[PDB]
């Protein structure tokens, strides 16, 4: 791909009709099987910020996030917020990010990070404290990638992932945001 | 990447 590729990507969230593109584009990026529900769900639901980079048209790549609760992290990650007491304390999940093979490396994770962290400054500057996500132990790519961008390991989770009929381990990596 |  040029060099000049990410000067023509454009950014737009996510609808109902691109259910079939993200799913095939998600059969590349992820070997992990999910259901048709949450496909519809990540396309259509309003909880979820969930953009698209687009080049000539075309999907290249995606994140998908949730802006939820301290409350509705799950227990395997609940001691993320440890140090934070405050009641009114919101995270973001990061579900998915992705980019097509091709088109890695020209700073369109990079963007969709960043325009993740736009949205928070501007929906929920005040209490979304912390961003976190998992990742595959054996992703080195995803791993440089966030631990270059200031997110920090936070947790060990053997096991957490089916891949193709076999576990695999997991990490959590997490950045505290507008002062944790 | 999230698990099932
Ligand atoms: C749950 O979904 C979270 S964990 C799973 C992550 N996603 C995947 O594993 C799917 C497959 N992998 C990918 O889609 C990409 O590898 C990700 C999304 C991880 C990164 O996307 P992308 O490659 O678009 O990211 P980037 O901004 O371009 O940064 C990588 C990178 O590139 C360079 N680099 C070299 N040359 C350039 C130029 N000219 N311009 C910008 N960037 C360039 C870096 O220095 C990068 O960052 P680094 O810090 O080295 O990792």
């Amino acid at each position: 791909v040029p060099s000049s590729a990410l000067s023509e990507v454009s950014l737009r969230l996510l609808c109902h009709d691109d259910i079939d593109t993200v799913k095939h584009l998600c059969g590349d990026w992820f070997p992990i099987e999910y259901p048709d529900s949450w496909y519809r769900d990540i396309t259509s639901n309003k909880k979820f910020f969930s953009l698209a980079a687009t080049y000539r048209g075309a999907i290249v790549g995606m994140i998908v996030a949730e802006i939820k609760n301290r409350t509705k992290i799950h227990k395997e990650d609940g001691d993320i917020l440890a140090s934070n007491f405050s009641v009114d304390t919101q995270v973001a999940y990061i579900l998915s990010l992705g980019v097509v093979k091709e088109f890695r490396k020209h700073g369109i994770g990079s963007l969709l990070l960043e325009s993740l962290k736009d949205h928070i400054s501007t929906t929920a500057q005040d209490h979304c404290k912390a961003i976190y996500l998992h990742v595959l132990t054996t992703n080195n790519t995803a791993i440089n990638f966030y631990e270059n961008r200031d997110f920090k390991q936070h947790h060990y989770l053997p096991y957490y992932y089916s891949i193709r009929g076999v576990l695999k381990d997991g990490f959590t990596y997490v950045l505290y945001i507008n002062g944790g | 990447m999230k698990a099932v």
